[PDB]
């Protein structure tokens, strides 16, 4: 629900100018909003939920042969007919048995037989189709107040402080307004139906576990399949075989369990669990964060008059910021916690910015732990907690200097452009003009081009790109980039994006 | 059949560990390399066809490296 | 297409002893997709085990089980008086979804003999034209029991109305009420009325008799 | 893996009905045809590359019909 | 969660293409034979022109 210790933690730089913002989020990633008058926010997906799922069809991967029956007939008799062709449970096939005068017939060289075997399915997979309204999204939202190592990673604890909230956005109710208490209220307007594509794929159950598969590939699977209701199947002859015909003897043999082949047929499928409601891991949702009633209280506070202490030692979040936990032994609380991030000790001018804005002591109780995060600048810096001689400080250094960070925005920005489709420009939030046409140019470019030849797998589009790079070598003036258009970017990039 | 025409790749959202990811790089190459090692005598005359026609140098390899990949599993 | 049956259909076992239900599913390789329901008579059930490894919310941790394909199990090591109910199960994968012939939990105790009381019809019922001779069998365990209405030494199966309860809440025994309905004229033309109750406890039927000429 | 690199074909003696014979003709084509139907937009620009280079007419199709078979399953 | 692949028996049957189906009981009986033999007819003759 919060951004604490998440695998992917990305931030948001507030330019103010508007109280509303359109952001896209994910299950693994946690967005962090920092703005003026608005405290630090956490926005992430818990999982993707779906309420009602219809049964599209099923697939029998594992079968067994039962009741082999072959009716032998003489040559020149034409078709052979076994009485088992009436029931659909019996799998019947034409054929022949080369006849002499020794076996069953008075003619030579030819024959006719009808081989029937009752079909028995040992194991079958089942698919699911997703309805748009049934899709639910549990979106953890959190605002950073006074926190500890316990309550901050705790939900119900911050609900008592009204600093964390959960909710379910559906196409029936895409808009939800939740109050943060002392910090005001925020309005979240999401797009549940359009976050994913509900009809783009199915949910296939292989064995006990269920998995995601494209629905156009779902019907293109070659394997005996099943209608929703009960009985009559199609292509059930594929799991069984035939042999030579000696007199009346022909053995219908069944293929083994194809479950492994189904697991082999699954490559990019996402593992999905379930109990009452299916929980999808990687989220895609378009929400609107309205901060209008979110504000800062306590404008009249002052600094804390007493000693600090470290409840836990400082470390690096790996996302570019440094978090600390402080146990304040002073009894003068509630008080605004003095703290900064400075370049040198002789220079009291704050440089680094606090990730958690306005650190505050909850209650007058001494030794109360408080967890506050800050973003120091690049190079050698210092974490200074408090003013006057009772401040206790710490030295920090961060090698991520904007040279490499410019590429971390650039390179990941193109990675943000990839795999997000046309929604990639939603990071262009509070947009228009550029950001609007930047998505619009890529809109039809996303509705054509890459999606037209899309479906290429790994080196398929990657290898030919190197051959399409040769198209840029042979060309004419003003015709150079014409053969080079789709080559560089959008093609080799995603090939370099996923290596492996 | 289930052997070919795999689900891979989804390529919708999906930043996660999929069912088979690291093994996706070993799909074609290794099985096609096991084919060209299976048939070395072909590989000798294979790349010969590239130097036969067109006299355009560097694009003659474009024939070979592409055509040597054609023969495995057709 | 699939047939389900749960066994043993009635299990008498003391509280705290493990109860492992032998079960099966006819259509094979259900994967897991098997459940367990506890239902007291006259109530809706409650889902015990889903995923075959996992409880629902309200059901306590004493419920467990395992299986796949055909066979499945419901294993409750600390069976309790609160566990007394009719156990149900149900299947998924193919359709239509159906259940099994259920199984009863019974808390084990000492075998008890019935208290048999056979009451002649009231004077109010005789004046109404009918006569119903009732036979009350109280506090007997186990549930296996039989009543036989012997009129003048001859058994009559006509007009026999047998109303018996389930396993009691207090003493966990069974109570039965048998009723022999006759017309007053048919009641006054027959003299000796007795209901003999045979039970696993008493090797001989318990005979409570009265005659109209007697009192 | 077991999905690819099949035993086929033995091609030693073997005049008989093998394990899979009639289905051997459906191995590549149908699965590659299901791929090109999967990706029609590629097939439009695919054959375009043949008419681009070499100006030798009939061998320009030799590019396409071979290259259109490359892309399925690499 | 370590998850196991399903039965590869089908993949083995997929891995089999030109394989010859062979049965057995106490000694394996192969269908298509290859053997090099020498037929000596020296003692083979015709009787019975009588």
């Amino acid at each position: 629900f919060n951004c604490l210790g998440m695998g992917n933690r990305d931030f948001i730089e507030g330019a103010s100018g508007a109280t509303w913002v359109d952001l896209v989020l994910e299950g693994d990633s946690c967005l962090t909003i920092m703005a003026n008058d608005k405290p630090t926010l956490d926005v992430r997906m818990i999982n993707i939920e779906a309420s009602q799922l219809a049964e599209v069809r099923s697939y029998c991967y594992h079968a067994s042969v039962t009741d082999i029956s072959t009716v032998a007939r003489c040559p020149m008799t034409g078709e052979a007919h076994n009485e088992k062709r009436a029931d659909s449970s019996y799998v019947c096939k034409q054929g022949f048995t080369d006849r002499g005068w020794g076996n069953g017939c008075g003619l030579f060289g030819k024959g006719s037989i009808d081989t029937c075997a009752k079909f028995s399915c040992t194991s079958k997979a089942i698919g699911r189709t997703i309805q748009p309204e049934n899709i639910k999204y549990e979106v953890g939202i959190f605002v950073h107040g006074t926190t500890t190592s316990e309550n901050h990673g705790n939900y119900s604890a911050q609900v008592g402080a009204s600093q964390a909230a959960k909710f379910t956005v559906t196409p029936n109710a895409p808009s939800i307004t939740l109050k943060l208490g002392d910090y005001g209220e925020v309005t979240l307007d999401c797009e549940p139906r359009s976050g994913l594509n509900t009809e783009a794929f199915y949910v296939m159950t292989v064995g006990s576990k269920s998995f995601l598969v494209h629905r156009e590939w779902f019907h293109d699977l070659a394997l005996p399949w099943t209608p929703p209701s009960s009985t009559a199947w199609r292509n059930r002859e594929l799991l069984m075989e035939f042999e030579e015909a000696h007199a009346t003897k022909q053995s219908v043999v069944a293929l083994g369990s194809q479950e492994g082949g189904l697991h082999q047929a699954l490559a990019g499928a996402i593992v999905v669990e379930y109990s009452s409601s299916v929980k999808l891991t990687s989220g895609h949702l378009k929400c609107r964060l309205k901060m209008d009633k979110l504000a800062l209280k306590g404008t009249t506070y002052g600094m804390c008059t007493g000693k600090f202490s470290f409840a836990k030692n400082p470390a690096d979040t790996g996302h570019g910021t440094v978090v600390i936990e402080l146990s304040y032994s002073g009894s003068d609380g509630p008080c605004k916690i003095p703290i900064v991030s400075v370049a040198s000790l002789n220079d009291m001018t704050p440089v680094g910015r606090l990730v958690t804005v306005n650190p505050f002591v909850a209650t007058s109780s001494a030794n109360s732990k408080v967890l506050v995060e800050m973003e120091p600048p690049f190079g050698d810096s210092y974490i200074v907690v408090g003013r006057g001689d009772k401040q206790i400080n710490h030295h920090w250094h961060k090698a991520g200097s904007t040279l490499g960070k410019a590429f971390l925005t650039t390179l990941k920005g193109a990675q943000r452009l990839a795999a997000l489709g046309d929604t990639a420009w939603d990071f262009g939030s509070i947009g228009g003009v550029f950001n609007s046409i930047g998505k619009a140019v890529h809109q039809v470019f996303g509705g054509a081009f890459r999606t037209l030849f899309g479906g290429m797998s790994w080196i398929t589009q990657g290898l030919m790109g190197a051959l399409l790079l040769w198209m840029g070598v042979n060309a004419r003036d003003r015709s150079i980039a014409l053969a080079f258009l789709a080559t560089g970017g959008v093609l080799l990039f995603l090939a370099t994006n996923v290596h492996a | 059949s289930v052997s070919v025409q795999t689900h891979g790749e989804s390529s919708l959202v999906n930043k996660t560990e999929t069912w088979l990811d690291s093994t996706k790089a070993t799909r074609y190459l290794m099985k096609t390399e096991n084919w060209i090692i299976r048939n070395p005598g072909y590989a000798f005359l294979a790349a010969v066809l590239g130097w036969m026609l067109g006299s355009n140098n560097g694009q003659r390899v474009v024939f070979t490296i592409l055509l040597l990949l054609v023969a495995p599993a057709y | 297409d699939i047939v389900l049956t749960q066994s043993p259909a009635s299990l008498a076992v003391s509280l705290g002893q493990r109860a492992t239900i032998s079960c099966r599913a006819s259509q094979s390789v259900s994967t897991s997709y098997m459940h367990w329901y506890q239902q007291k008579p006259g109530q809706p059930p409650r889902l015990l085990i889903y995923l075959v490894s996992n409880l629902e919310s309200g059901v306590p941790s004493r419920f467990s089980g395992s299986g796949s394909g055909t066979d499945f199990t419901l294993n409750i090591h600390p069976v309790e008086a609160e566990d007394e109910a009719t156990y149900y199960c149900q299947h998924i994968r193919e359709l239509t979804r159906s259940e099994a012939g259920p199984s009863w939990l019974e808390i084990k105790r000492a075998d008890a003999a019935p208290t048999v009381s056979i009451f002649p019809p009231s004077s109010e019922q005789l004046t109404s034209g009918g006569a119903s001779v009732v036979c009350f069998l109280n506090n007997f365990y186990p549930k296996d029991i039989n009543v036989k209405w012997k009129i003048d030494g001859s058994e009559r199966q006509n007009g026999v109305l047998n109303s018996w309860t389930d396993q009691d809440s207090k003493d966990s025994t069974y109570s039965m009420s048998s009723t022999l309905t006759l017309t007053k004229d048919e009641y006054e033309r027959h003299n000796s009325y007795t209901c003999e109750a045979t039970h696993k406890t008493s090797t001989s039927p318990i005979v409570k008799s009265f005659n109209r000429n007697e009192c």
